């Protein structure tokens, strides 16, 4: 259904060195909220552009 | 470690499919295919690209 289509402005975050910081900062983006869409396999996710600042800050806290 | 803007689009598998077709004609839309029901796709041409699905979906003539 084209009715069904959605678009969200934003960021893919990949090129992570490992699953366990992969899978920390996408928990975080999810328990904020701003998580859109991820995939464990390839170790990518995207966040809101509205989220995008907070997801990065942490990132820069760890 | 990297982060790049675009626009995710979110569809069914059979809009992703005509997303990639409109790409083929054009360029420059998909950037990347995420999964079977995402794509990301330059943030300029989301609105093109919503236009020219309904063109394709609704003036077919055999509907």
């Amino acid at each position: 259904e084209l009715d069904r289509v959605i678009t969200y402005e934003g960021s893919l975050y990949s090129d992570f060195e490992t699953s366990q910081e992969y899978n920390l900062l996408s928990k975080y983006a999810q328990d904020i909220g701003v998580l859109l869409w991820k995939d464990d396999k390839k170790k990518k996710f995207f966040i809101s552009k509205e989220g995008n600042s907070q997801v990065l800050d942490f990132a820069k806290r760890k | 470690a990297r982060a790049r803007k675009g626009a995710l689009v979110q569809c069914d598998p059979s809009i992703k499919a005509l997303i990639l077709q409109i790409d083929a004609k054009m360029s420059d839309i998909v950037l990347e295919e995420l999964d079977d029901t995402h794509l990301l796709v330059n943030p300029s041409k989301v609105e093109f690209v919503k236009h020219e699905l309904n063109r394709l979906l609704s003036k077919n003539i055999y509907n």
